[PDB]
């Protein structure tokens, strides 16, 4: 995983 | 779908305006039209991306391509999800499918994003974006080095001819082709902006408007679309393609519906243009396109552009050269200058009315001295631009061009007019030590042009000692303009030649004249537009002093002077 926006 | 809003498009002219008041408050006006533009679009199913045998095909769960537009690859028989690959087709202004935006490939995605490119017939990528970036992988290199030559991706030939490297962006010159396809090599071009941080903006907006400029200037054989990736493909990526077609847009209905675009876009890919900042951005790169428009000519057509420039057929009007000097801002209280304006320090400038901005000055490790950091053609190089020492600062200059390691000094004037001193003499021919510091100049070779001084610098630090070169400028008061321009030339050469070049607020070189803006604007000028007419073989004059006009107060204030750039810039280069 790893979400851009954050 | 939900409530957005009605923006009215906005009309060139008022357009500066407009975006004054939109930015009043910390442009809330802004954050309101960027804060109803939806994430992503509900209804577009994203099936596809979802998959299983898709999952690591994608570098962030949260950015996903809709189904309609996903560009797709191939189908490669039996090997299930062959089709898919994280990018989508964008429209500009008009050509449908004008852009692919596209995430960052992934090491694992290096060979289906090559292919992307043969199966598309793209010859032109944009990658705004860095490889690593805060120590965690932004892309990829899925490009061969300049040493490795030529590395191939999967079925595809990479092979890397050229490699420039500029300022902000480098281009390479590439040429692929499957060799398990008897077909013929194409030339393909790649620029990669480094000056854009990740969720960010650049520094200047004529940066963006700066490759903008040079990706519509390359070709695309193949009427392919153009490929603009950066690590999510949708953040600065999709800010790029904003401008690129608001521009065209403008330079095509003197409107531009920006909040209407972004949604458009918003609808063809998610989150794209993902930062208020970003929002912001490609309204100020409107805005100064609009303000200033297009100062860069090419050396190609310099002597041309410029003997028109020059001309005005109905006299009783300016040229055109002298319109752009009008239009070159002049920032008078631009910024806090305070520091330079203390009792004591008053008494510290040989003018009271040319004080370094608070945001530049050159801090005396902190203590006071009249001199303002310069930005160089070579970021993050930067070089001094101060006044000539008062009979009083002497001793603090020094420890300037001791702690700040100067390398080569440059000094435009003389030591004084008539019987008025317009410098003082930070040097003689002994042993002159001031404070900490000690001088001692070892030679004095004097030219029918300038005159260089080595001295040789220490501290009760001895056993060591730094030799500092000294090339004053004769042949130019602070009026008539530099008298025989050929020779000003030469020094900045044989200048150069003397400071290293190998690229820590150690400025190598130092300038100054009265004010140190005067005539120090001229050669600061000069320098960059030198370094870079050798680097790009173009110039952009009018923006160079608006950097400076923007560093110091002072530089290049008269049409003379600007105008003279253009003439010494151009009589060396035929």
């Amino acid at each position: 995983r790893e979400e851009y926006d954050v | 779908e939900k409530q957005l809003m009605n923006v009215e498009p906005i009309h060139a002219d008022i357009l500066l305006e407009t975006y004054k008041r939109k930015i009043a408050d910390e442009g809330r006006p802004f954050l309101a039209e960027f804060q109803s533009i939806p994430r992503v679009f509900s209804k577009f199913p994203i099936k596809e991306a979802r998959k299983p045998f898709n999952q690591n095909k994608n570098r962030y769960v949260d950015i996903l391509p809709y189904d309609y537009n996903r560009v797709e690859l191939s189908e490669i028989n039996g090997d299930a999800g062959s089709n898919y690959i994280n990018a989508s087709y964008i429209d500009g202004f008009k050509e449908p499918r004008k852009y692919i935006a596209a995430q960052g490939p992934r090491d694992e995605t290096v060979d289906d994003f090559w292919r992307m490119i043969w199966e598309q017939k793209a010859t032109v990528i944009v990658m705004v974006t860095r490889c690593e970036e805060g120590n965690r992988n932004k892309c990829a290199e899925y490009w061969p080095s300049m040493e490795e030559g030529t590395r191939a991706f999967g079925d595809v030939v990479v092979k890397i001819n050229q490699h420039k490297r500029c300022p902000d962006y480098i281009i390479q010159k590439l040429n692929i082709v499957n060799k398990k396809e008897k077909a013929t090599g194409r030339e393909v071009t790649h620029i990669q902006f480094t000056s854009w941080p990740d969720h960010g903006v650049p520094e200047d907006p004529h940066l963006l408007l700066k490759l903008r400029r040079r990706v519509n200037a390359f070709s695309n054989f193949f009427s392919g679309p153009i490929v603009v990736h950066s690590s999510a493909g949708v953040g600065r990526t999709g800010t790029y393609i904003g401008i690129d077609a608001m521009l065209e847009g403008l330079e095509a209905e003197n409107k531009v519906d920006v909040y209407g675009y972004v949604v458009k876009l918003r609808r063809q890919r998610c989150l794209m243009v993902q930062v208020e900042a970003q929002y912001i951005l490609i309204h100020q790169a409107l805005v100064e396109y609009n303000q200033f428009g297009e100062t860069e000519v090419n050396l190609s057509e310099l002597h041309p552009y410029l003997h028109n420039m020059k001309k005005r057929d109905p006299p009783s009007e300016p040229s055109p050269l002298e319109a752009e000097f009008q239009r070159l801002p002049s920032y008078r209280s631009w910024r806090t200058q305070h520091i330079g304006n203390q009792e004591e320090n008053k008494s510290k400038n040989r003018n009271s009315n040319v004080i370094p901005y608070d945001y530049n000055r050159v801090p005396l490790k902190s203590k006071y001295i009249n001199a303002s950091f310069i930005m160089s053609y070579w970021k993050p190089e930067v070089m001094i631009a101060a006044q000539g020492p008062l009979k009083e600062t002497i001793g603090d200059f020094w420890q300037m061009i001791f702690q700040r390691k100067v390398k080569v000094i440059v000094m435009l004037t003389e030591l004084k007019h008539g019987d008025q001193e317009i410098c003082a003499q930070y040097w003689g021919e002994g042993k002159q030590t001031y404070g900490d510091i000690e001088v001692d100049l070892k030679d004095t070779d004097k030219s029918s042009t300038y005159t260089l001084r080595v001295f040789e610098l220490r501290h009760s630090k001895r056993k060591d000692s730094r030799t500092v070169y000294q090339y004053q400028y004769t042949n130019w008061s602070v009026e008539q303009l530099p008298a025989e321009p050929k020779e000003l030339i030469s020094m900045i050469q044989v200048v150069k030649q003397k400071l290293p070049q190998k690229n820590h607020k150690s400025t190598p070189l130092l300038i100054h004249c009265r004010d140190g803006s005067q005539q120090t604007g001229i050669f600061c000028a000069l320098l960059n537009l030198l370094e870079s007419a050798e680097t790009e073989e173009v110039v952009d004059i009018f923006q160079v002093v608006k950097a400076l006009r923007k560093a110091r107060l002072g530089m290049v204030s008269t049409f003379e002077q600007y105008q003279f750039l253009y003439d010494v810039i151009a009589s060396t280069y035929p």
